């Protein structure tokens, strides 16, 4: 009842040297210097021995020493017995009386919560819960494995309840609570950030097709209310035909492990735990969707089971719910995989941030289900109870044939195969989102920039084909950046009689535009046409590149001397430096490195769609390529080789 | 009773591990005290008097000194790669924490 | 309620001898800056504090000795690294100052204690020494140590006990020189973009939108290795602590202020324009803004450097060179980057943050996009709103300039619009995510970083396993009757009817999650527990924490997850006659690894087996890593089969300890290598009973 | 049982087939699916 | 004054920090806070 | 009380009497700043 | 939250008046017998409240007194034929209820109504 040994310690009157306009006072412990404020490694453990003590003996895990917690207060006796004969310094008397007034004084606001019936109902119910879930849920009295475990779901709900309910029925002590509940859900080393996350409101989650997803919120509603006192939990649900059996299930172990008389129920309506002083909090169920709900007391939980098809009607009570000051309207869900996409709810994930979780065991791509295999229940693993009739496979071939989505179930045909093959994404989200919004102004930013651009152009010589696009790229350093000035995807004009110089003139026509909207900026302008597909074309195009920028900077192009030969042709045989430039490029654009001008130039993608984000999608496929090879080779020319020239 | 270290050792011409021997090491000392004195300067409390005043100063003084002993011919330590890439990605973060804002205008 | 325990009245004066000594720790890197004239006047207290330090130590050496050895916890470390830290820099910094007054300059005072001239003291050699493979890695940072101590964890089953309570003692060894200090992180040890173990755990249990984890642990800070520590700093601290100093009893402290306020009434922004500049340049600008708040700032920082040369001139007489004036000609020749990391010794790292703020945030920026920051949480209210109301109901080619110049002005005249109307009509969701990012990757480079409490609790409790391991091999030796088993004289009959009267029954396939469970119970490492907590997981979540933190190879995860799934007698009896836990054909670490799934596996189904078969006995299959210890010196090792890792002899039996728990006379336990042949020991010892 | 062995590693590699390779190492969830689709063809 | 600054203002108390300061201000002559029929400080200091 | 006075405007009353007037156990803090006031009341009512 | 207590005690204290409390739909009346009813039975004893489900409550004094709420929420009858309303608690006029404004006009032609 009073707790543990360490908010009772005497005095220790130790000794300092330091001046009182320095000295602060750690509780638990004497008055030490300033400096051990702004020393975590301190402050941390000073301060975690205390809430050691609150916490209760159930609340401790399974095998964690007999009378303490002795992964944090063990000392060896050895140790015991001589820090015993160490002794400090002894306080001056005109510096021990108002000591001791500091120390006893500070203590006193841990002797106070640990007695205030208000952080008593939050011990009580945490406690509760443990030793009640210890035994798996079931009809126990309350008074090989055997002990229940709550899955990763079942303890982010647990905490999104229970921070709100103690930082609402206990606001005086903000402090003393956060770090209480860190040691009690063994989760301290925590930022108050992500603490400070479960203090916010409606939070959905999205849970597969059972995962205890019933089973679990009727004990967590049996505990959260016959333990605080004054709260009305709203348990919503689909058709009403499925709430009465919460009614049933809760009340059976509501009056299973507690008396009849608290039980208060009528049938199809309210539910209410009286407590013998004068009090009740009920679980009034706004199931009904017509009235008893929309005026709202002290709701803030607002339990609504299922959101994935809502109700008919019941969105007025719900949004009128979110108006209400206090209430975290919690937003429980059920996509089983049979649809893998409650867009009712999925797409809050577009423009939102820490408001809806998803329990899913298959990522985006489903190739790598294999990133949260390990984390898939074991208890849901059955199969038709024989491995083979006869047959000598490995679990690879095994699983290929007794694929069945993964997990016996019948998920979406198509998109990404079934075998994973090691397919993963390349760029980062994060980064992407950046290279399309951060584009810094060239044209007003000159000095920033190298004087030389880079071009590369990637032809494919076909008309009236999806992969005869003609990607171009003109690229330069900024800061020790790289930039993007200019794009294209050309399409030739089918039967054409001029392919080369159709080509050589829309990347003129670029060059040009990207040149007077910097004059002045550029010495050189370098040059690389892809000859992969056709060395002649490839120099046809060069030759028109040529002539007609000869209508200042400089021009050259990038030659090669093909195998067996002595001659220098002016253009580039993509081959070995391919891997080397698209690993820098993967690297330089994920840390913020590659960028777009603000003033990019396209004139062969600017109707439809926005030449950036065209690119992006491109890029996106990385694990029709012809901007991004031109731009990531653009780039890896601009970065470092052998010298192109005139 | 129980008499500090600094009643006792009263003599400060020496080295230390004369007096480890002589005052701490001893089998018959007696080693009943433990104070520590106080360090810091007066002629550094009276510029610096405040202790995230004298935290500040001792982080900024870290800082240049991290930054001078990185700035024979060894020169390949990870500690000066990581201070450069450090600074290069601060510099490029900052720039684009500028130019993002004199756009939204 | 009167009697308080006495490893409870122990644990405060620890905390109160912890408290003193890191506030000498403070007075030790304070000295190494100040001039060494004035530090040596306190060469005396100096001194008599390393002497201290000293004999603290020679009481706490054994004490921490037999504590190092049984059960470290989070307090004795820290203390550990700052007894160690004091008495090195303590005896560095005295030495460094009985050199001055020989030599008598400051400049090369500078450069032995802020080390200056040393071969960079952070790095370090590990050589973890598995079986099969010694890998070995180097120490050079703090996350460094995260991941090597994670390494260690998950390949503890492979891994030799006193290998690796000895590479231990090589990062205690490095863990004194960088994370010793407790205080302060220099900037050359602390990388926050790697993340750390405990912000692994965080985006398991924040909300996640989609966005596997995967690809969320890269957009990190981590905060955990190093916090932040939100040092505040007024503007006149110097006017109002002059009245009130320590000594200066006399009228001098009235003349002090007098000469103060008459010196008061007596960063190289210039270098803002080569970074990049955007928009319209005339007219206020975000740089103009920012340069103005720079300007000011060093205003303040010359106003309190002047007032204090003047004041430390009027009241000793003497203007002292601390480290920021007997170098300060390197702070002058600093480019805007290099001197806005560091600097201002008279504002605070936050007025830099402040400066900046007040400079991208003015009251022309926007209605829009403004709000989104100042409160995240109603963007979102409002989007979940909006969600549940919706969801309730040619020719003629020009070469001149004079046409193809109008064209991509055209264009650029289109686009620069085009970008400008998504940035604040779409793209909220995006922009108050990349601010909210750019700022906080801002912050944790200015603030001042001190240290992190993650590093001392995960050491202690990855060393507790391997403590706890080493010590129930040598506390079971000292016992009552021993029937070590791994001579075999005459075991090969009693091993060999053993395994055939085992392999003669099915796996039970109704059993097969029991098995999976304690599959993943005894792979699973010390560190990330996960199971034994008050709000239990399965014990895949904790192997799953475990086996991701150290990044392994997703084409292992289903050699994990499936390998209890398929359980004949192939797949099922791997070890030999006396080579149950031996690894002699087999190098490497994934496949030295997988041979231990292979012993785990046989002998948790041996087990299931031999309950099934023969019910007399129960066989509870433990491991040693639990089972942490009470008030003092007791461990009470329940009955059971023990598995101990350890080639040398790896299960060990305990068929009937005591009545009591602990090991003592009436203890019997059997020694062997083999599975079967411990199966028959404890049959022949259960049965007749 | 090694023969056996050697006959069933010769006719069942990876490249046999999608179909017609689950029904025999699990042909019980082959007529379980067999009476799901006569229920569901039955029902309408 | 270092051992409070250490401390946010627990922004769940700001009302009762509204009320005491609307109460403090207020002068003598309106009282409009301490008749049997009370109305909130701010109306009290509205009035003056 | 705060009394408004820029002479001695805080005046600290931590233990008056029983039954309310100001006598001879009515020990009282006078006080300009805040902090200070705080302190002199932590050093009476914590030993209690 | 204040117009219950109001009714409260201006019931329990007065002696022969008979307050009408309309309101909207009268799902939204039904809170307010029970707001008032739960008090009203609270701080005094039951044997004076006189309740009847849906329609008049009344409180009865210890000498052969008794005053009453009658609810004219019900805008059918009970209500047209006034004696001591003299209050006529109209809760939520915003929007009239419908076919409820006679009686309302037949309330304002009585000589000592205060329509509040
Ligand atoms: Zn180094
Ligand atoms: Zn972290």
């Amino acid at each position: 009842t009073m707790g543990g040994d360490a908010l009772r310690v005497p005095f220790l009157d130790f000794a300092t040297a330091t001046p009182k306009r320095h000295q602060t006072v750690v509780p638990g412990v004497g008055t030490l210097h300033d400096c051990c404020e702004h020393s975590p490694l301190f402050s941390a453990v000073a301060r975690r021995l205390l809430f050691n003590s609150l916490v209760p003996a159930q609340l401790k895990g399974r095998d964690f020493g007999g009378d303490h917690t002795a992964k944090l207060e063990f000392l060896a006796p050895e140790l015991v017995r001589a820090v015993a004969r160490l002794r400090f310094k002894e306080c001056a008397p005109a510096d021990v009386v108002p000591q001791r007034n500091a120390y006893y004084s500070v203590l006193n606001t841990f002797q106070a919560l640990h007695r205030s019936e208000a952080f008593r109902q939050l011990v009580h119910f945490v406690r509760d819960f443990a030793q009640l879930l210890k035994t798996s849920f079931r009809a126990s009295s309350l008074t090989g494995r055997t002990y229940g475990t709550l899955e990763l779901f079942q303890k982010m709900i647990l905490m999104h309840a229970t921070y709100f309910l103690a930082a609402v029925l206990l606001g005086d002590h903000a402090e003393q609570v956060n770090t209480f509940l860190r040691l009690v859900f063994e989760i301290p080393l925590f930022s108050d950030a992500a603490v400070r996350h479960f203090r916010q409101r409606a939070t959905v989650f999205l849970v597969p097709r059972r995962h205890g997803k019933t089973w679990f919120l009727v004990p967590l509603i049996a505990l959260s209310l016959a333990s605080f006192r004054g709260i009305k939990i709203g348990y919503t649900a689909h058709i009403r035909k499925a709430t009465e059996p919460v009614f049933e299930e809760i009340d059976a172990c509501l009056r299973g492990w507690f008396g009849s008389a608290r039980v208060d129920h009528v049938k199809g309506e309210t539910i209410s735990f009286s407590f013998p002083d004068g009090s009740r909090s009920t679980i009034v169920f706004a199931s009904s969707h017509n009235t008893n709900g929309i005026r709202g007391q002290d709701f803030n939980l607002l339990f609504v089971d299922e959101a994935n098809f809502i109700r008919p009607d019941a969105v007025q009570t719900i949004m009128g719910f979110l108006n209400q000051a206090n209430c975290k309207i919690i937003f429980v869900s059920s996509t089983n995989t049979g649809k893998a996409s409650t867009s009712f709810l999925y797409n809050l994930r577009g423009a939102a941030d820490e408001l809806l979780n998803v329990v899913t065991y298959i990522c985006d791509d489903h190739m790598p289900r294999v990133v949260t295999h390990t984390n898939a229940t074991a208890c849901s693993c059955y199969i038709l109870n024989k491995p083979v009739f006869i047959t000598m496979d490995g679990a690879v071939r095994r699983t290929a044939d007794l694929f069945l989505a993964d997990s016996f179930m019948q998920e979406i045909i198509g998109g990404q195969a079934r075998e994973t093959g090691d397919d993963r994404p390349v760029l980062t989200k994060s980064a992407g989102e950046r290279f399309l919004l951060y584009r810094p102004s060239t044209t007003t930013n000159s000095g920033l920039m190298a004087p030389d651009l880079y071009v590369y152009v990637d032809p494919a010589f076909t008309a009236n084909t999806r992969a005869s696009g003609t990607g171009v790229a003109v690229v330069g350093r900024y800061r020790d950046d790289y930039i993007i000035f200019a794009l294209e995807h050309f399409f030739l004009r089918a039967l054409t009689g001029s392919a080369p110089a159709d080509i050589a003139r829309c990347v003129v026509h670029s060059l040009t535009q990207v040149l007077a909207l910097h004059p002045g900026a550029f010495r050189g302008v370098r040059v690389a046409v892809e000859g992969n597909s056709s060395q002649d074309s490839a120099v046809a195009i060069a030759t028109h590149v040529h002539t007609e920028m000869h209508r200042g900077p400089e021009l050259l192009f990038y030659h090669c001397e093909p195998p067996g030969s002595a001659v220098l042709y002016p253009f580039f045989l993509l081959n070995k430096q391919k891997t080397p430039a698209f690993e820098h490029f993967i690297k330089k654009f994920n840390s913020g490195g590659v960028m777009a001008s603000q003033e990019i130039v396209s004139a062969t993608v600017r109707l439809q769609t926005d030449p950036v984000e065209y690119l992006l999608e491109q890029l996106n496929n990385l694990t029709s390529d012809d901007l991004m090879v031109a731009v990531i080779m653009a780039i890896y020319l601009a970065a470092q080789a052998g010298p192109p020239h005139t | 009773t129980l008499r500090d270290t600094i009643p006792d050792c009263a003599l400060r011409s020496q080295t230390l591990e004369s007096l480890d021997a002589r005052y701490v090491s001893r089998d018959g000392a007696h080693d009943a005290a433990v104070w520590f004195e106080d360090m810091t300067p007066a002629e550094l409390e009276v510029v610096f008097p405040t202790t995230d005043a004298k935290l500040n100063y001792l982080s900024r003084t870290q800082r240049l000194a991290s930054l001078l002993t990185y700035a024979t011919p060894d020169t390949a330590c990870v500690h000066g790669e990581l201070l450069a890439r450090k600074r290069e990605r601060f510099a490029a973060v900052i720039n684009r924490f500028l130019d993002l804002h004199q756009i939204l205008r | 309620a009167a009697p308080v325990s006495e490893p409870t009245v122990a644990r405060q004066k620890l905390l109160a001898l912890l408290g003193q000594v890191q506030t000498y720790v403070f007075q030790i890197e304070l000295l190494r800056r100040c001039d060494p004239h004035i530090g040596r006047g306190k060469l005396p207290q100096l001194k008599l504090n390393a002497l201290q330090v000293r004999a603290l130590r020679r009481r706490l050496r054994p004490g921490l000795e037999a504590q190092a050895g049984a059960f470290l916890t989070p307090l004795s470390v820290t203390l550990e690294l700052l007894l160690e830290y004091a008495w090195r820099e303590g005896e560095r910094l005295l030495g460094s100052l009985e050199t001055f007054a020989t030599a008598g300059d400051v400049a090369a005072f500078f450069t032995e204690t802020m080390g200056l001239a040393r071969p960079c003291p952070y790095h370090q050699r590990v050589r973890l020494d598995t079986y099969g493979g010694t890998v070995h890695m180097e120490l050079c940072f703090l996350h460094d140590v995260e991941n090597f101590l994670k390494q260690l964890n998950y390949c503890h089953l492979i891994t030799p006990s006193r290998g690796a309570t000895a590479a231990l003692e090589r990062v205690r060894e490095f863990m004194v020189g960088a994370v010793g200090s407790g205080l302060i992180v220099p900037p050359e040890l602390s990388d926050p973009s790697h993340p750390c173990a405990v912000c692994f755990e965080e985006l398991c249990v924040t909300a996640n939108q989609g966005a596997t984890i995967a690809s969320r642990l890269a957009d990190r800070i981590c905060n955990h290795v190093t916090q932040q520590a939100q040092v505040r700093l007024d503007a006149n601290e110097l006017r109002r602590y002059l009245p009130h100093a320590a000594g200066l009893s006399d009228a001098d402290r009235a003349r002090a202020l007098s000469v103060l306020d008459h010196a008061l009434a007596r960063y190289a922004i210039s270098e803002l324009q080569f970074w990049l500049a955007s928009g319209d340049r005339a007219g206020q600008t975000t740089m103009d803004a920012f340069a103005s708040n720079l300007t000011a700032l060093a205003r303040r920082e010359l106003q309190q450097e002047t007032a204090a040369v003047a004041v430390e001139l009027a009241l000793f007489g003497r203007r002292a060179e601390h480290f920021d004036r007997a170098f300060g000609s390197h702070l002058a020749a600093l480019d805007m980057v290099d001197a806005l990391i560091i600097g201002g010794q008279a504002t605070s790292p936050d007025d830099q943050i402040e400066a900046l703020i007040r400079a991208c945030y003015d009251h022309h920026l926007t209605t829009p996009l403004l709000r989104r920051l100042v409160s995240p949480e109603q963007c979102d209210e409002e989007a979940l709103r909006r969600v549940l109301a919706r969801m309730g109901a040619g020719g003629q080619g020009p070469e001149t300039w004079g046409d193809i110049a109008t064209q991509a002005a055209a264009d650029v005249r289109e686009r620069r619009r085009l970008y400008a109307d998504r940035l604040t009509k779409r793209s909220l969701a995006s922009l108050g995510r990349c601010v909210r990012e750019q700022r906080g990757e801002l912050e944790k480079m200015l603030r001042v970083s001190v240290h992190g409490e993650v590093l001392p609790a995960t050491f202690a409790a990855v060393a507790n396993g391997f403590a706890a391991r080493a010590r129930f091999c040598a506390l079971t030796a000292g016992a009552g009757t021993v029937i070590d088993n791994r001579s075999a004289p005459g075991v090969f009959d009693a091993h060999r009817f053993m395994r055939a009267s085992l392999l003669r029954h099915q796996v039970d396939p109704a059993l097969l999650p029991s098995i999976t469970h304690r599959f993943f119970e005894l792979v699973n490492g010390p560190l990330f527990d996960h199971s034994t907590h008050s709000f239990a997981q399965p014990p895949n979540t904790a192997l799953y924490y475990s086996v991701e933190n150290v990044g392994l190879l997703p084409h292992l995860k289903e050699e994990l997850a499936r390998f209890i799934m398929g359980a004949s007698g192939a797949d099922w009896a791997v070890s030999e006659f006396q080579r149950f836990y031996c690894f002699d054909g087999i190098s490497g670490i994934t496949p030295t690894q997988r041979a231990a799934w292979r012993y785990i596996r046989e002998l948790i189904i041996a087990t299931t087996l031999f309950a099934s078969v023969y019910r007399c006995g129960e066989l509870e299959l433990r491991r040693p890593d639990c089972s942490r210890p009470t008030s003092e010196g007791r461990y009470r090792y329940p009955p059971g089969v023990y598995l101990t890792y350890d080639s040398d002899c790896p299960l060990v039996a305990i068929v009937e300890s005591a009545p009591d728990g602990c090991i003592g006379p009436r203890s019997v336990v059997v020694y062997d290598r083999d599975v079967f042949s411990i199966l028959y020991s404890v049959l022949q010892h259960l049965a007749p009973r």
